[PDB]
């Protein structure tokens, strides 16, 4: 009785928000993630696949940013931890000391809250919270700078902590849906993610030196 | 061959710290020199050259050599060896000889077939063994081997043919030992068990034969000791 | 062919914070004579998986191991100790298990698997409360004279995570990048062990799954209840082990020593 | 200064006929790792005197001595067992109390001390019923692997008649005629030991009875009723060798070993 | 001097049946000249050498030499004599070096009178003790040196000046060690210990500035961990 | 009570045998034992002294019995064994394994028997039973048959066992007092020590068989001692080698035989001052010098010391 929420999904109350190409992305996207759902680590056996010869929404969100653009005009080596889809309350504080990660997949679980740790993180690419009970999200995600894809989808979720817009790069935040403010929302919708994401950037508050 | 375990026979690890190597060409060849030259009488000097050649991180080698090269199919040599290795004056040769001897023993006794085994070899090897313990008035330890509990055993098991040759072939050392020949209530304990089982196991004659003769070089028969009541029937 | 150990032999003793010190010390005291150590652990093994590059398939495996050793704690570890022809001291307990401090709330874990773990045995509220705390413990077996020392054998089966979890204790850091080094630490810190699962690997090849419990049957042990607990687990691959060393005299049917895949990891 | 062993130091096992053999696998268990092993014995000690010659007081005495091994049976024997430093298993009894069987009516014993034996603590009826058949002793103690080995240290307080005893059972044989042969086969089934009456008497010369427990008293041990048996002799002459020993690295106050006195018997 | 009893420190038997005996005149010119000509340069040669001068029936007497004659009053050779007994690449000599040194720590360590004691010699030979085993990435065993518990006995016996030096200067050696670097959570129990008792303890200054120089070899502070619980107070 | 009694020393009685030399040294022998009680290992104290320079009882037997004749006109060594006055209710038969033993001094315990193993002491000389509770001694001491000075005093002893006399060369023995059938003190009273053996060798009751060569001037009763004295007599050897010859079918009889009584005893036929003659094992030879050979029933041939006896007449057998 999630899924025919109002509060979560604003296209019950719109209706039609679905012939906005912003949201007409979110609500696909999300049902690409919400399709994930049952599978351990479904990344990493999607990049078996992939691989061999297979979704990976990160690799789905590439293909639907650029339809959605085009039609608007020794040792280091592998960098992404697979999390996903084991049901699990808790996260280890050592997944933050690995710095090299531009990707962790988080999602699926019931993490309730994301660690400051993440911000060691801080070459992070991608980030998939999705299908968790995260009811708010860590400023200090804002140093995160370099996050390309973010993905809270599912979540009960009200407001970004200013910061991000602190992240510049971000592509695509996938918001659909948690209970938004519906400032927020309004701003994604129409000025889309980087629009918000200066919104953000442009109107947080002072603060002072002391 | 299929082994089967065996409950009472037992080797050690020696305990030391020098790393074992095989001989070079030189080493072996002097030692061999030595091993093939030597007679009774300039054995005191032989083993002062040998001593010189033959140093502690070769032990484990001398031993594997002249247990299984010479002991083994060498009866008559025997006591010149023995003779040879009391010589040396090393504890920790002589731990390597008795443990070689001990191993290739466990080998042959739990060879799962009995046709397998050749007891001209085993019967060397337990003659070997009490020549170089018992007959030094130094022990066989329990925990190597224990005789009475291996016997009744080897009852149990069938084994008695290849076990009490083993057992009579290690215990006619005893007789050049002022320690463990009789009445030495260890050996006579043994001797006690062999006579009840040459009463009560209707064993084949062979081992009858056997040991008589172990109660020979005492100068006993079987009616010297009363035998012992550990076979029940 | 019935291989029944003496009844001394089966009885597994479990050590809390509570006991820890008393326990370490027995062993430390046995350790000089009974100079076969074997090795077992349990966690939920609800492995996170790694992505990107690597090298060849060890490379992901060794990463994928990695990762979950560092994410991941042990709930349990079995211990067992004896001379190398299997003998354990008739009096006292020769066989381990530590339970360390777990509590399901603060750790990865999904009531999936936390009702598994509950029907293996696990008590978690005791493991909670009286859990042992990994750096004492890893102080205590540090000293205890196990570690470092060619005197001592380490016994494992299909070791790669027990190693893991093992030589991550006694670090007290995060694992290393790559097998390489996680092997130096290994070599290090144990530098006589054996994989029970190679070993047996090997030799049912000439000849020619593997589980313990086959080698186990084969070997003619009973299936005792206690065989199934972690420590029972220890117990189990030390007899066997020793069972096995002592038939074959450590060679294999081709006449070269177990001596050759010493060291050697996986299975 | 106090000295107060462990507990489990002080424990003290009753061997009858019925535990001898499981008793006397643990002892050769222990063996190997506590290679110190104490003795005490008890018996009537109604000495016969001989009459006629001999030669120097030792010679009377030595043949005094072998005249009352050979008319007499020792009631029980004390056994111990420790490391060096004098450390003993946490777990087990290290120390044996062995009862010999022992019939009043077919002994040489006089009603006077039968009741001060019976005062001692000797029950005559389990050790008439239940008493170890000592044939089967001295077999046992054979190959046990505390005989005829320099790796084990052979520890007594004023030793000639304990020895005597000792040396008795394991010939199987009349004692012999004179002190020299005896002491052939003493050293012979035991190359490395120590009378503590002498060490002591040695140490107590400079600065200059010796009973064992003024040496005790010195030492710091309290007077513990297990002390008074046997068993408990042959644990507090060990406890006390070994604490001496440490102290002084086994050297005397002029710096010669305690080695020079090995070997030697009487005080 | 009176003796105490240690309770937490001591030393056990090589196990070896291997008779040990001093040296005649020539071994021990051979290796004198070997030892007093060594540069780290030429070691692999000399020593080389020295393996054919210095047999293993030897050994109980170099080490007895090498520690009281040199290690105990040289420091600044401790590295090179280290170097010298890893070439030998004897696990036999390396037991006897450990424990002679060992033993003269006992002597040293309960000695009752304090200012009886000579604290350069006690610094000396802690550190060669801590340069054969921690620095080699080789343990020192419980049974022989069990530290927290003989620092705690040394706070409850006011004995901590003689202790706390002896301790410091072992452990400042686990620097060189990959193995025995903090994080080692033995080697930090320990620190965490110190810590504990410099500020617990109220000891004289020299005990601060000593557990601060072994904190600086690992580049920390007495603010870098969080001291320990075991002194109640 | 017992002191003073009558029943036990008999010359309460008399009163006077004060006078007879015989039970005179029984007193005075008897008093110097019931002197030594009370300390443990008398015989050994004393002879710490005379080793030196609290006489000895052997010693003051050997003088007694000395006046009695003035006035008649690497090792081996120790042989004694002293058990005296620690009061022992029971021996190891142990004590018995050592038979270098000459003297064994048992006196002032408790003992109320005698382990028989005693006989196993042959070499025997001395012994003393004084002061303990004997009811009566063992037979088999009398294959003890070397003893000099024998004393048991003190005890309750009924009657000897015959045996002895089996026992030759008995110099002293002690029997004051101990409630004796009194016919045997007779015997004693004026015939002596050997009057006494005697009387016992020479009437032992008759000992039977179950079942299955001494010329005369050698069979001199100087060396056979244990045998009957008419036993020994030729009358008796000659019919008895008669008996024995005539029982015995054997078709070739070789005899072992003065030349007298071939040619007037064994003529009724064959052929030969001494000789041998003929007509047409455990031992072959038993006494207590040498018993071997150059089989008959062996409890029997316990029970004696030798041969020939009552019915074997020579040393040897056929």
């Amino acid at each position: 009785v999630n899924a025919s929420n109002p509060l979560l999904h604003p296209h019950l109350d719109d209706p039609s928000l679905l012939n906005n190409p912003i949201w007409k992305l979110q609500l696909h996207l999300a049902a690409v993630s919400a399709q994930s759902l049952g599978q351990p680590n479904i990344y990493a056996r999607q990049n078996a696949m992939k691989k061999y010869l297979c979704t990976k929404q990160a690799l789905m969100e590439m293909a639907d940013t650029l339809t959605d653009s085009k039609t608007a005009k020794d040792d280091q080596l592998w960098h992404a931890l697979d999390l996903s889809n084991l049901q699990i309350f808790n996260i280890s504080a050592n997944i933050f000391k690995y710095d090299f990660l531009t990707r962790l997949y988080l999602n699926g679980n019931s993490l309730t809250e994301l660690p400051a740790e993440i911000k060691n993180l801080s070459n992070l690419r991608v980030l998939d919270l999705s299908h968790n009970r995260l009811t708010s999200l860590p400023a200090e995600l804002g140093s995160c700078f370099q996050l390309k894809y973010f993905y809270f989808f599912d979540n009960m979720v009200t407001t970004l902590p200013w910061e991000f817009g602190n992240l510049c790069n971000l592509q695509f935040l996938g918001v659909e849906g948690n209970p938004l403010e519906k400032q927020f929302l309004k701003i994604l919708t129409e000025k889309s993610v980087t629009g918000l994401i200066f919104y953000l950037r442009d109107n947080r508050p002072e603060i002072p030196l002391p | 061959q299929e082994m089967i375990p065996l409950k009472f026979f037992a080797v050690d690890e020696v305990s030391c710290q020098i790393n074992q190597e095989g001989a070079p060409k030189d080493v072996v060849e002097k030692v061999l020199f030595v091993l093939n030259n030597v007679t009774l009488a300039n054995l005191n000097n032989k083993v002062d050259e040998l001593k010189k050649s033959l140093t502690p991180n070769y032990f484990s080698w001398f031993s594997t050599y002249l247990v299984t090269q010479r002991a083994k199919t060498e009866p008559n040599y025997h006591d010149l060896y023995s003779k040879v290795i009391v010589a040396m004056g090393s504890g920790l040769l002589h731990q390597f000889m008795v443990n070689v001897t001990l191993r290739q023993l466990f080998v042959l006794l739990s060879t799962k077939d009995e046709q397998a085994i050749d007891k001209k070899h085993l019967k060397n090897l337990a003659s070997w063994l009490g020549c170089i313990t018992l007959a030094l008035n130094k022990p066989i330890k329990h925990k190597n081997i224990a005789f009475r509990e291996m016997l009744i055993e080897a009852y149990k098991e069938n084994r008695l043919e290849i076990v009490v040759p083993f057992v009579t072939k290690i215990l006619q050392r005893a007789s050049e030992s002022k320690i463990f020949k009789p009445p030495n209530p260890w050996t006579v304990g043994i001797l006690k068990l062999l006579i009840e089982l040459n009463e009560k196991a209707n064993w084949k004659l062979s081992l009858t034969f056997e040991v008589e003769v172990l109660l020979k070089s005492f100068n006993l028969t079987t009616k010297s000791l009363k035998p012992s009541n550990f076979i029940n029937t | 062919p019935i291989f029944l150990p003496p009844p001394n032999y089966l009885f597994v003793r479990d050590v809390w914070k509570s006991n820890l010190y008393s326990e370490f010390a027995v062993i430390r005291q046995l350790v000089s004579q009974y100079n076969h150590v074997s090795i077992s652990t349990e966690f939920v093994g609800t492995l996170a998986r790694p992505i990107g590059t690597f090298r060849s398939k060890v490379d992901y495996h060794y990463q994928t191991m990695r990762a979950n050793v560092d994410f991941l704690n042990p709930i349990q570890l079995g211990l067992s100790l004896s001379d190398a022809n299997g003998n354990k001291p008739d009096n006292g307990p020769s066989t381990w298990q530590f339970n360390f401090e777990f509590d399901p709330k603060k750790e990865i874990m999904s009531t999936e698997s936390l009702e598994l773990l509950r029907k293996s045995g696990i008590n978690f509220e005791k493991h909670e409360n009286l859990g042992i705390d990994v750096f004492e413990f890893s102080q205590l077996l540090m000293d205890s004279g196990l570690m470092m020392d060619d005197s001592v054998t380490w016994i494992t089966y299909h070791a790669a995570y027990d190693l893991g979890f093992l030589i991550n204790i006694l670090m007290n850091d995060s694992m290393p990048n790559n097998k390489e080094d996680f092997e130096w630490w290994v070599h290090q810190y144990m530098p006589n062990f054996y994989d029970l699962n190679l070993v047996y690997k090997i030799i049912q090849e000439f000849k020619n799954q593997y589980s313990l419990t086959t080698l186990a049957d084969e070997l003619g042990l009973p299936r005792f209840s206690i065989f199934t607990t972690t420590g029972g687990q220890s117990l189990l691959m030390l007899l066997s082990f020793c069972q096995l060393s002592k038939l074959s005299m450590h060679k294999f049917p081709n006449g070269t020593d177990f001596a050759k895949y010493q060291g050697v990891i996986y299975g």
